[PDB]
This record gives C-alpha cells, structure tokens and sequence, in this order.
RNA sequence: ACGGGGCUAAACCAUGCACCGAAGCUGCGGCAGCGACGCUUAUGCGUUGUUGGGUAGGGGAGCGUUCUGUAAGCCUGCGAA
RNA sequence: CCCCGGCGAGGGGAGUGAAAAAGAACCUGAAACCGUGUACGUACAAGCAGUGGGAGCACGCUUAGGCGUGUGACUGCGUAC
C-alpha cells in the first residue's frame, strides 16, 4: 500500500514505514506532521485517484531529523576575461517517517 | 619584516591536487595541469545541474509514452485526457508507476480516455 | 623468515638490470642460480652476487636451509647519477649522465 | 660577448650554433620573401 | 527516491518474426528500430540495451515507392583513392538483398558501442526459411 | 584598560591599495591602469 | 546542394486541436544589496516592495603569512614547529 | 668480532646509543621523477580525457536494508590555459 502526497514543491510515492527527505518544514522534532493533499491512494488493485485530492485522505509522519546537505561547490569561470568566483552551498532537508497512510 | 613563503603555497598546491584525484596523467600530478582540470571540471558541474533536470523529464516521458501505447494511447493524448479530469501527478511519478503497478497505470489511462470522451 | 642483500650505488642503470631481475621473481633460488649463469648480460653478474650473498645471510644468520628459499621479492632502484661533460662539434657541450642502480635481492623460506 | 657561463665556459660567442643566419651551411636563398 | 535503471543481467529479451513481403522500406525499419532498441517497454533505459530479436524473411520482396527501384544510389569508399564505388538498389536487392534493410535499420540505431550490439538481434532472411525454431519466434504483424 | 583592550575609533584605520595580487581583489594583473600607451608605463604620464 | 537514415508524405498550401521544448515564468527551501513601515531600536531585530550576467574601471567588506606589544603570561618531552 | 664478496665495492648479523629508517653520501626529509605489491578496469574500439547518469566486482561496516571506500562496462553533454 503507496500513496503519493505533494511537499516542498515536489511529489514523493511513500509508504508505511520509509523515512523521507523533504524541504524544511518549520515543526520540532519529534512532532507530527499531517499531508491533507493526498492525491493518489492505492491498496492491491483497488486505487483511489484524487481529483485532484483524494478526499478522506490525510498521510502521517513523525519528524526525525533536521540537517544540511552534502556541500556542493560552484564554479563560474570565463576564459580569457579575467574572471572567476566561487561558492558553497549545503541544502536544508527535514526527514519524515511515514507512520499511516489511511485511505 | 621577511616572509617566506614556503608553508602557505604548499598547503595551497596540495589542496588543488587532493581534488584531482582519479584524473589521467599530469593532471593528476602536476599543479598547473591539475588546477585547470579543477576549474574546468567545476564548470561541467554547474552545467550538469541544469542538465540533470532536463535529462530526467526526458527519461519520465519516454517511459510514459511507452506504458501509454500498451494501453491504446500515445503520451500527448494521455496528459491531454489527465489535465480535463483534473489529475495533478508529476511525471516523475507516473513514470515510477508505469514500472512498479502496472494496473495502477491502467486505471489512469482509462480516467484519461474518459475525460476525452 | 624473511633475508635481504643488497647492493647500493651499482655502476649501471635500472632499466638494465630490472629485464635480468624480472628472470628470477618468484623461482626457487637453485633454478634462479642456473637461470642468472647462462645470461649474457653484465646486470646477471650484478645480481647473482647479490643472490648468493642473501642465501648465506639467511643461512648463517637466521639458520634457514637452501633448498628452501624463494625469491619473494626483487626489484632494482634507481642511485645517483654522475655528471659528465662530452665534447660536440662547434663548441657545444652535452652534459653525459653515468646512471646507479640499487638492487635489492630478497629470500624466504615462506 | 657571454662572459660568465656556468653551463658553457669554454666559450663566449655562441650564435653560430643556433641563429640560422649565422650558421655556416646558411644560404641567402632561404632568404627570398624581398 | 531514485529513478528505477534496468539491470542488463535481469533484463528480457523475446524472439520475433516478421514477413517484409510488400513492405515500404523506411516505414519497415523506424518499427524495426523501436523494437531493437527497446522503445516500446516501459522499463526502456538509455544505457541498457533493453530491446527484442526480431527475425525478418522475405527481404528481397521489401517495396520501394516512386521510380527508387532505379534511381536510389547506394555509395561506400574503399580507402584507395579514386575509389568511390556505387550501387542501385535494383543491383542490391539482385547481388545481397539481406544488405538493404540491415542498411537502412543501421542508419536509424545509434551510434557506438550500444547501437552496435542493438543490431546484433537483428536477423535478416532472403527467403522465407530460418533455423532459429529452437528459440520459438512469435508472429509479430507489423 | 588594557595593552590588549584599546581600540581606534570606527573609520580612522581604511586600509591600503594593494595592486597586483589576483582576480578577487579587483586590481590585479593592471593596477588599475588599464591596457597599454604612455599613462601605463613605469614613471609615464605627460607633464603638468 | 535534406545533418544522416530514410520519406510519395515523413513534401507544399489552408484550417483546427493536443503535446515536446530554455538557466524565461511559476512552485518549495536558502543567502545578500537598496528602499519604505514598524514588536522598538542604540543600531540591531521584525514586516513589506524590489533588485543581485559582467571586461576596462570606481566603491564596500574580509582571510591568511612574518615581525613588535599585551607576554617573566599561556601551551608543550604525558611530545612544539 | 662473525658471514657473503676480488685480502674489493656493497651488504647481513653483532655491539654502542634515548634513537642507527641518527652510520659519517649522517637533524627534519616536501614535490617533480622512477619502481615493487594489492583491488578493480582494459585487446570491435575513435577526439581537451572531464562532468551528469550508472551496472558489475572487491574490501569494510550493520543488519530482519543499504550505507562507506576503491574501481568505472555502458550512455547524455562537452574543441586546454
Ligand atoms: N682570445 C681568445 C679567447 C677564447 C675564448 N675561450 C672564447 O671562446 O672567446
Ligand atoms: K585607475
Ligand atoms: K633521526
Ligand atoms: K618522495
Ligand atoms: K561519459
Ligand atoms: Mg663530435
Ligand atoms: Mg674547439
Ligand atoms: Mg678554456
Ligand atoms: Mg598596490
Ligand atoms: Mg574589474
Ligand atoms: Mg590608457
Ligand atoms: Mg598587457
Ligand atoms: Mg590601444
Ligand atoms: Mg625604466
Ligand atoms: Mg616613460
Ligand atoms: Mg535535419
Ligand atoms: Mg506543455
Ligand atoms: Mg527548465
Ligand atoms: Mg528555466
Ligand atoms: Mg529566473
Ligand atoms: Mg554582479
Ligand atoms: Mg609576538
Ligand atoms: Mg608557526
Ligand atoms: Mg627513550
Ligand atoms: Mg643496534
Ligand atoms: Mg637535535
Ligand atoms: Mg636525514
Ligand atoms: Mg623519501
Ligand atoms: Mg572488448
Ligand atoms: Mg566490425
């Protein structure tokens, strides 16, 4: 049983139990976290489509963790030109763990 | 008030040619290869990024466009009939279905075969 | 147990005696004795002396028997070179290179 | 004149060696873009 | 999540058999060229050759439109020079009718080292006859 | 008040041009001089 | 003398509806500049608008190295450079 | 002092010393450059040698899984300063 629910602009296909990397959510953690737009429900053969929400449907998740990512490294460089500048950069992330889909 | 120099450009050098690791010949070894290897290998990087977006929409529609036509329908009427009967899924998630639940991806193609007729 | 020779600043250069040393890596030293006898290079001279002198470091100093010893490991390195000045044609000068070698011979019985 | 050479003492006018005009197989036929 | 990426030890290839008798070349080999690629499964990779054998009889019967039985030229090079050497397609289908769709599906695979082994699935048949009942083609309508 | 405590007021202390010494600094490899002619050349530049 | 394969449309003309397509726009997260208004500042925070490709060149703010004071202090053979 | 060797060069023990990889070619002992060993890749494959994706193998972990390190078949883009 899946179910897929849009966060931080983009849209994950969770189960239950699987730990999910997010946006950054602004909740403590160790609170609960509650998906109302839920979009698409599916339990063996029998699928719910939402149109665009399935309604009735709402995904929990316990937050876990906060943190940043893995430091990316940006280079600019024009040839010839006399220029180059760099940059870091580490992404905030919020990880959930799915504790019920109920349909 | 003399200052040598000795210390700091070596810490410098040695920090370049860490991140050429991997890299073939001189421009693993040798500094002014290697710090040129470095600059250009962080341009491809930049680029990638965008490119990286661009490269995976073109894999999600690739794969839709082909568990569409299993089902008697092509990918351009298949996101026509989805947008009418007011279904918001991503193509990286229709994509992943089209592989994992072959049935689920079914019952869409007969939601957007229904909204065009 | 493991016994080195060695012969430090050898009056000839690495890529001469390492094709006579890659003859005998891994053999049993009595093959690799017949083998360094019956090549006609000065570098089989070389490191056959360096061979005999590591079978009786480890027989006299670590009391091992011959007919046990292997050539675990060999390789040759390269020493100091000497610097010489050849005379050319019209004033030039070359600078001639007289290259050393550090071989390095290595028996056990495991 | 190259009066203190470390590489070369022998010698201190070294020009017939590499400047082309000056060496002695140099023919004024190389010499025809007039 | 990442993107699912098929497996080439855990990939399935089946066996086809398709009849070029009256066929239009071109519009023959683009379908040919889906299939060995893999185009039309949805576990289709760019890197993995996720694609069918497809066995084609009856080559020296594919059809051709317009006056290009006479008048389509095929060219090649030997590396000698002067050596540029032509073909009609009269004369292709008369001396090797087997090179004119394995010709024309090369030329619609990609290029390197994937595209190659792409057309090694690819068995071209003059006639109506092949040896590969062992493998148990099935009838492919196209 | 201490040998390590005194501080110059805030705006007294601007720092030095330093010309040459790479791309960030915004005056390497001219010193400010632009490309080439009188006005870039050591000890160049026309009379008052 | 279509980029190639190939094409009798997979060409051309007219009309129509889909879809693909960029670092453009939108969504989500983050940083900074300049304005305006404020939980009130003591010069920092909060709300909001807007801006942030860049050579020559102008302006602003920093990192690190050697030396002097603070230092007859502090660390260090239980290991300094 | 003992052993191999030409009553050599050079080395292996022994002994001195806190240390001999402090042995007189002697404090520390960087880099270019040259080797030995191990893991993975490489003999149908075309180009600034990377970057984005990514299978397999090897070694570590720790588990009712899939993370870390090394390598990089195949593939999109890509003509140094
Ligand atoms: N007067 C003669 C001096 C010769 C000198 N060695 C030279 O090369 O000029
Ligand atoms: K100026
Ligand atoms: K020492
Ligand atoms: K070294
Ligand atoms: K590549
Ligand atoms: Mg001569
Ligand atoms: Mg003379
Ligand atoms: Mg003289
Ligand atoms: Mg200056
Ligand atoms: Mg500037
Ligand atoms: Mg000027
Ligand atoms: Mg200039
Ligand atoms: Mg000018
Ligand atoms: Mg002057
Ligand atoms: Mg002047
Ligand atoms: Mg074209
Ligand atoms: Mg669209
Ligand atoms: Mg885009
Ligand atoms: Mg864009
Ligand atoms: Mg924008
Ligand atoms: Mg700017
Ligand atoms: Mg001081
Ligand atoms: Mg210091
Ligand atoms: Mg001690
Ligand atoms: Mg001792
Ligand atoms: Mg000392
Ligand atoms: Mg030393
Ligand atoms: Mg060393
Ligand atoms: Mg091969
Ligand atoms: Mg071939």
């Amino acid at each position: 049983m899946y179910a897929v629910f849009q966060s931080g602009g983009k849209q994950h296909r969770v189960s239950e139990g699987q730990t999910v990397r997010l946006e950054k959510l602004d909740i403590a953690t160790g609170e609960t976290v509650e998906f109302a737009e839920v979009l698409m429900i599916a339990n063996g053969e029998e699928v719910k489509i939402g149109v665009p929400f399935v309604d009735g449907g709402v995904i929990k998740a316990e937050v876990v963790a906060h943190g940043r990512g893995e430091k990316v490294k940006i280079v600019k460089f024009r040839r010839r030109k006399h220029y180059r500048k760099q940059q870091g950069h580490r992404q905030w992330f919020t990880d959930v763990k799915i504790t019920g889909i109920s349909a | 008030a003399r200052v040598k120099r000795g210390v700091i450009a070596r810490a410098r050098h040695k920090k370049i040619l860490k991140q050429a690791k991997g890299y073939y010949g001189a421009r693993s070894r040798v500094y002014r290869v290697a710090f040129q290897a470095v600059i250009k290998a962080g341009q491809y990087a930049y680029r990638d990024r965008r490119q990286r977006k661009r490269q995976f929409r073109q894999l999600w529609i690739a794969r839709i466009n082909a568990a569409a036509r299993q089902n008697g329908i092509s990918y351009s009427k298949f996101i026509n009939g989805l947008k009418k009967a007011s279904v918001e899924i991503d193509r990286k998630i229709l994509a992943d279905i089209a592989v994992f639940d072959k049935v689920a991806f079914t019952a869409l193609v007969e939601k957007a075969k229904a909204a065009l007729a | 147990m493991e016994t080195i020779a060695k012969h430090r600043h050898a009056r000839s250069s690495a890529q001469k005696v390492r094709l006579v040393a890659d003859l005998i890596r891994g053999k049993k030293v009595s093959q690799a004795l017949d083998i360094l006898t019956y090549t006609n290079k000065k570098a089989a001279v070389l490191v056959k002396k360096v061979l005999e002198s590591a079978i009786a470091n480890a027989e006299h100093n670590d009391g091992a028997d011959i007919d046990d010893l292997k050539v675990t490991k060999i390789f040759v390195d390269e020493g100091p070179s000497m610097k010489r000045i050849m005379p050319r044609a019209k004033g030039r000068a070359d600078r001639i290179l007289k290259r050393t070698s550090h071989i390095t011979v290595v028996v056990s019985d495991r | 004149m190259e009066n203190n050479s470390r590489t070369m003492p022998h010698i201190r006018r070294t020009t017939h060696i590499m400047k082309f005009a000056h060496r002695n197989s140099f023919d004024f036929h190389f010499f025809n873009a007039r | 999540m990442k993107t699912f990426t098929a497996k080439p030890e855990t990939v399935k290839r089946d066996w086809y058999v398709v009849d070029a008798t009256g066929k239009t070349l071109g519009r023959l080999a683009t379908e040919l060229a889906r299939r060995l690629r893999g185009k039309h499964k949805a576990e289709y990779t760019p890197h993995v050759d996720t694609g069918d054998y497809i066995i084609v009889l009856n080559a020296d019967k594919v059809a051709v439109t317009g006056n290009k039985r006479t008048d389509k030229v095929y060219y090649h090079h030997t590396g000698h020079i002067g050596g540029i050497k032509q073909a009609t397609f009269e004369e292709m289908i008369a001396r090797r009718p087997e090179r004119v769709i394995e010709i024309a599906v090369k030329g619609m695979l990609p290029k390197g080292p994937l595209g190659r082994a792409m057309f090694r699935k690819l068995k071209v048949y003059a006639g109506n006859e092949h040896n590969h009942a062992a493998q148990q083609p099935q009838v492919l309508d196209i | 008040m201490r040998l390590n405590t005194l501080s110059p007021a805030e705006g007294s202390k601007k720092a030095g041009k330093r010309l040459g010494r790479g791309i960030g600094s915004g005056l390497g490899k001219t010193g400010g001089r632009g490309h080439k002619g009188q006005k870039s050349r050591s000890g160049g530049g026309v009379r008052r």
